[PDB]
RNA sequence: UUGUUGAUUUUGUGGGUGGUGGUGCA
C-alpha cells in the first residue's frame, strides 16, 4: 500500500490529507519486527506528497528524518529511493548548520562499518552537503587548531592547552540533531577513510583533503555501486602483467595443531 | 609551469 | 573556534601594475643600469666581450657590467615576495631610459639569453609574452615619480648611511604606504643618483655589500615583517 | 615431471612447465580440500613440499600461475553466487593463504591481492555466520586479511563489522546494541563457562568441515586475539580511532560484566584506554592548501 | 681567523652545493655549457638541461658575497655529479663574469688546485663526512618537507654545533642526493625557491640568528 | 651453418665482463 500510495492512490482521493494520520502512523512506526523497520521510509515518500501539494507540517520533521538513517538503510534495497527524498529535503534553503553538520556527523560515523559501496555512495554525498552549506565546512578543518610557523611563542602556549582540553561534543544518542553539537565536532571518521584498503574508495577519500573546486557531484555514478560491481572488473582486467612475488619464504603456511605465516590456524 | 631554476625554452 | 570562510581554495594574487597605486607593494628600482646596445647586428656592450668597441665610444669599460643587473634581477625576480605578488621591478639605464618589469616575467638564467633579450627590448621598446597576452618588458616616459603609489616612501642603499635593520624598518612604517629602494647596479660610483627623487638614504650595513646580496638581503626584511614566507 | 619436461630438453617445455604451475596449485589445494584428519603430520609433510616447489615455480612462471590464480578467484565468486557459503571449503582458506605466501600483499593494487582481499571482504560480511562452523571459517578468513596488510595496515570496514555481530552474538540481545545486525540468536554462550582453564585459541580445519561449548570459546578467543592485534597495529594509527573502538569497547564492556573471571575483556580494554589517552584527539585539519604563486 | 676543514671546534654555517654540473671537455678543454655546447652534449648523449655550471657560479656568487662570508663564519663545499668534491676558501673573490668562472674551473679540475702568490680552489677526497666538524648538524632542502623559520630553527640549536645544509645545483632532479649523510630535512619557505635564493634565503636568518649584522 | 663450405654456425634455456682503453710514475 505504502509503495503505490504517493502514485496510484493520493492522486484519486477527493481529500488526500485525511491519510496524513496513516502515514504519520506509518512514518512513526517502531516495531521489534526487522522486517517493519523498513516501513517509515517507505511511508515518507507519501508522506512528502501530502506536504508538497497541501503545505503541511509534521511536527519537528527533520529530528525523525535524522532519527531514521541507521545502519540498516544502507543495507536496505530501498536506499536509493530513501536517497533521492534526501536531495529534495536537503536542498531546501532554510536548514539550520547545526542540523546538516549533524547528518554529516552521522553519516561519517556510519560509514566506518559501512560496505565499500555505501562508502562510495555517501562521500560524495557529504561533499555537496558541505558545498551546498559552507559553513559546515569547519568539521573537515578548523582553523584554530592550525599550527601557523608565525604564530608567537604564546599563541603556541595557548594552542597546546587548548589541544589539551579539546573534548569531542557529538553525541551520538541524542536524537535532536540541532542539538547533537555535530557542528562543534570533525570528520576523522572521513579522514578514517583515507587509509581505505581499496584504492579508489580512499581516492575518493583523499578528495577531501584537496580542494573544493568542483561544484556538486552526480549521485547516479555513484549510487550503484556493491561488491558484486568490484569483483566484475576485477574478473575483467583489460591489462594483464606479471605479478610481484613474495622474496619472503615461509617454512609452513598454518600453524601445527620453524616460521608460520598463519598462527592460530592449525594444520 | 616553469619552476624553481628551470631555463626558458631554447629553439 | 571559528568556522571556516565561504571559499579557502587560493587565488592567485593580483600581478601589481603601475597604472594601481593604493595596493601596498615593494618597489625596487635598479638605478644605473649599464644596458647600451651597438651595431657591430646589436649586441648588448659588455666589459670583457667587447673592450676595443667602448674604447672607442670613449666610455669607460669599468661602467660597462650589464651582468650585475641581471644577478640583482635574477635574485629579486625569483625572490618569495614576487611569487606573492607584493614586489614590482624598475630599471633606470644610466643613459636616462627607464625599464618597467612585469612581475610575471621569468628572465632567462644563462647571461647571454640575457644580453639578447635587452637588445630586443631596447630597440622594439617592449617584449611581448610567448602566449602574446601581456606585455612583460615595456619602456615607459620618466621621471620614475608619476609611475610610484601616491603615498609611498623612498629609500636608497647606501654604505656610508647609517646601519638599520630591515625588519624594523619595515614594521615601522605605515601600511598603506609602499616603500621604494633604489640599488646602485654600478660596479663603483657615488651614491647621490636618486638623491633628487629621494628623501632619506639609509644603510643596509657596516661592511660593503654587492648588489643582488643588497637586494636579496633587504626583500627577507619584507618578507619577515609583511609574513610572506 | 619438471625433470622429464625441462626447458633444454625441447622447445616448448618453457610453456608446459608454466601449465604445470597452475596445475601444482589446484592440486596443492585440491589436497587440502580431502581428508587428512588421518596423517596430519604427513600430510603436513607433503604441503610444505609442494608449495616450496610452487614458490620455485612461480619464481620462474608468476604470469601462468596469475592467470590460474585469477581464473580460481572467477570460479570461488561463481561458485559463492549459487551455494552461497556451502561453495566455501577448507582449500580456498589454503588457496587465499598461498596467495599471501606467493604474492605482493603489501601493494595498492596487485592483479591477485586486490581480487583476493576485496573477495575475502565479501565473507566476511555477505554471510550469515550463523553457525560454529561458519564462525570460525570467518576467523580464518580476518586472520590472512589482517597480515594481508601487515606492513600495509589498510583499514577494511568488513573487519569492523565483523567482530561487531560475532562478540555479540557469543552474549546474546542485551537490549543495548540494536544498530549490529545479528543473524543467529541460539549462539549465546552459557553463564556456567569457567573461562579460567587455559584454552587453545587454534583452530582446526579438519574439524571444520566436520563441524561443543570449548570450542565455541576456542573460537571466540582466536576471534578476540586478532580483534586485540588489529587496535595494536591498524585503528591506533587512524585518526577515528576514538570512534572506532567506542562499538566494540561498548561490547567488551557487557563481556566484562558478565564475565568478570574472564580475563580477555578486561586486557584488551585497558590497552584501548591506554591508547585512548595518549593518542590525542584534535579537530581534524584537512583542507590546508598550499599557497599559488 | 679564516675557517678551514682542519678546525673542526669553532662553530660554523657549512653549505654543501650538491649535484654541481661541472665538467671540462676538449675538442683544450672548456667547462661544458648548456648554451655553449649544445651540438657537442648531444653527440655525448647526454640532455643539455643539466648541463648548467651557471647555478653553481650564481650559488657561489651569493654564498661568498653573503655577509657571513665576510665575517669568517662561513665555508663552502661543492660535490660535482660526477663525483668531484670541491672545497672552497672563504677569502676567495671568484671571478664575477661568468666566462672567467668557467675558465677557473677548468684550471681547478686539472690542476686539481689554485695557487695565486692556502688553496683558494682545492679538490680533496670523499666523503665529505670527515672534513666537516666534529659536531654538526645536516639539512637538506626540500620543497616538500615542512616549511621552517630558518631564524627559529637556529636559535634553538645548541652553540658548539655547526649546521651543513646541502643545496641542489642540478636544475632537475629528485632531493635524495643527500639523504645518505643528512638526519631530517626541512624547508625553508612556502614557494619553491631556486638554489641561489635558497642559499641566500638562509644565510640571512644565521646573520640574525647570530647577530652577524 | 658458410661467400660453393662442412660442425666454424643455427634454435631454446642459463650466463660475466667497461678493456686493440688511454694517461702519470718507478
Amino acid at each position: 500500500i505504502l509503495l503505490i500510495l504517493h502514485k496510484r492512490i493520493i492522486p484519486h482521493f477527493h481529500t488526500p490529507t485525511k491519510l496524513m494520520d496513516f502515514l504519520t502512523d506509518s512514518y512513526n512506526l517502531q516495531s521489534s519486527n526487522k522486517n517493519a523497520g523498513v516501513v517509515p521510509i517507505l511511508a515518507l515518500n507519501g508522506l512528502f506528497e501530502l506536504m508538497k501539494r497541501f503545505n503541511l507540517e509534521y511536527p519537528n520533521f527533520y529530528m525523525k528524518l535524522y532519527q531514521i538513517i541507521n545502519p540498516d538503510l544502507m543495507h536496505v534495497k530501498y536506499r536509493a529511493r530513501f536517497f533521492r527524498l534526501m536531495d529534495v529535503f536537503l536542498s531546501s534553503t532554510h536548514l539550520s548548520a547545526h542540523l546538516v553538520a549533524s547528518f554529516i556527523k552521522k553519516l561519517a560515523r556510519l560509514t566506518l562499518e559501512s560496505p565499500p559501496s555505501a562508502i562510495v555512495t555517501v562521500i560524495p554525498f557529504i561533499y555537496n552537503l558541505i558545498r551546498k552549506h559552507p559553513n559546515c565546512m569547519i568539521m573537515l578543518h578548523n582553523p584554530a587548531f592550525i599550527s601557523n610557523p608565525f604564530q608567537t611563542p604564546d599563541q603556541v602556549a595557548n594552542l597546546k592547552t587548548l589541544k589539551e582540553n579539546y573534548v569531542d561534543p557529538f553525541d551520538v544518542h541524542e536524537s535532536d540533531p540541532e542539538l547533537t553539537h555535530a557542528l562543534d565536532s570533525s570528520l576523522w571518521e572521513l579522514a578514517s577513510l583515507m587509509e581505505h584498503y581499496h584504492p579508489n574508495v580512499a581516492t575518493l577519500a583523499k578528495i577531501f583533503a584537496q580542494p573544493f573546486k568542483k561544484l556538486s557531484y552526480n549521485m547516479e555514478d555513484f549510487l550503484d555501486w556493491n561488491y558484486d560491481s568490484l569483483l566484475n572488473a576485477e574478473s575483467s582486467r583489460k591489462l594483464k602483467t606479471l605479478p610481484t612475488l613474495e622474496f619472503e619464504a615461509f617454512t609452513n603456511v598454518f600453524d601445527n595443531e620453524g616460521n608460520v605465516y598463519l598462527p592460530g590456524v592449525a594444520w | 609551469r616553469f619552476k624553481g631554476d628551470d631555463d626558458i625554452p631554447y629553439k | 573556534q571559528k568556522a571556516l570562510p565561504a571559499s579557502l581554495v587560493p587565488q592567485a594574487p593580483p600581478v601589481l601594475t603601475s597604472k594601481d597605486k593604493i595596493t601596498k607593494r615593494m618597489i625596487v628600482v635598479l638605478a644605473m643600469a649599464s644596458l647600451e646596445t651597438h651595431k657591430i647586428k646589436y649586441v648588448l656592450l659588455n666589459c670583457d666581450d667587447h673592450q676595443g668597441l667602448l674604447k672607442k665610444m670613449g666610455r669607460d669599460i669599468s661602467e660597462a657590467r650589464p651582468d650585475i643587473t641581471h644577478q640583482c634581477l635574477l635574485t629579486l625576480l625569483d625572490s618569495p615576495i614576487n611569487k606573492a605578488g607584493k614586489l614590482q621591478v624598475y630599471i633606470q639605464t644610466s643613459r636616462g631610459i627607464l625599464i618597467e618589469v612585469n612581475p610575471t616575467v621569468r628572465i632567462p638564467r644563462t647571461f647571454k639569453r640575457f644580453s639578447g633579450l635587452m637588445v630586443q627590448l631596447l630597440h622594439k621598446l617592449s617584449i611581448r609574452s610567448v602566449n602574446s597576452e601581456e606585455k612583460l618588458l615595456k619602456v615607459i616616459k620618466n621621471p620614475i615619480t608619476d609611475h610610484l603609489p601616491t603615498k609611498c616612501r623612498k629609500v636608497t642603499l647606501s654604505f656610508d648611511a647609517p646601519v638599520i635593520r630591515v625588519q624594523d624598518y619595515i614594521e615601522k612604517l605605515d601600511d598603506d604606504e609602499s616603500i621604494c629602494v633604489f640599488v646602485g647596479a654600478m660596479a663603483r660610483g657615488k651614491d647621490n643618483f636618486a638623491d633628487e627623487y629621494v628623501d632619506e638614504k639609509v644603510g643596509l650595513s657596516n661592511y660593503p655589500l654587492s648588489a643582488s646580496v643588497a637586494c636579496s638581503k633587504f626583500c627577507h626584511g619584507a618578507e619577515d615583517a609583511w609574513n610572506i614566507l | 615431471i619438471i625433470k622429464a619436461y625441462q626447458p633444454k630438453l625441447a622447445e616448448g617445455n618453457k610453456e608446459k612447465l608454466g601449465k604445470f604451475t597452475a596445475v601444482l596449485l589446484r592440486h596443492i589445494i585440491f589436497l587440502s580440500n580431502q581428508n587428512y584428519l588421518k596423517n596430519v603430520q604427513s600430510f603436513k609433510r607433503t604441503q610444505n613440499a609442494l608449495i616450496s616447489i610452487l614458490k620455485s615455480l612461480s619464481e620462474k612462471y608468476n604470469r601462468e600461475l596469475s592467470e590460474e590464480c585469477r581464473d580460481y578467484i572467477n570460479e570461488m565468486q561463481a561458485r559463492y553466487k549459487k551455494n552461497h557459503f556451502d561453495a566455501l571449503s577448507n582449500g580456498d582458506l589454503v588457496f587465499f593463504s598461498i596467495i599471501g605466501i606467493l604474492f605482493s600483499t603489501s601493494d595498492q593494487y596487485h592483479l591477485v591481492i586486490t581480487p583476493a582481499l576485496i573477495l575475502m571482504s565479501q565473507f566476511l560480511e555477505q554471510i550469515k555466520f550463523n553457525s560454529l562452523k561458519r564462525i570460525a571459517f570467518g576467523a580464518v578468513l580476518v586472520r590472512i586479511v589482517s597480515q594481508y596488510q601487515r606492513i600495509s595496515k589498510r583499514y577494511i570496514p568488513e573487519v569492523v563489522y565483523f567482530f561487531q555481530k560475532i562478540l555479540l552474538t557469543f552474549i546474546v540481545k542485551p537490549l543495548d546494541f540494536e544498530n549490529i545486525r545479528l543473524d543467529s540468536y541460539e549462539l549465546g554462550l552459557p553463564l556456567d563457562v569457567d573461562f579460567t582453564k587455559k584454552r587453545s585459541t587454534i583452530i582446526p580445519l579438519h574439524t571444520l568441515s566436520t563441524m561443543p561449548v570449548d570450542q565455541c570459546v576456542s573460537v571466540l578467543l582466536n576471534v578476540m586475539e586478532s580483534l586485540d592485534a588489529t587496535i595494536s597495529t591498524v585503528w591506533k594509527s587512524l585518526p577515528a580511532f576514538n570512534e572506532i573502538i567506542l562499538p566494540i569497547q561498548q561490547l567488551l564492556s557487557a563481556y566484562t560484566s558478565k564475565y568478570s573471571d574472564f580475563e580477555k575483556p578486561r586486557n584488551i580494554l585497558n590497552k584501548v584506554e591506554k591508547l585512548t589517552k595518549f593518542t590525542e584527539h584534535i579537530p581534524l585539519a584537512l583542507q590546508n592548501h598550499k599557497p599559488v604563486s
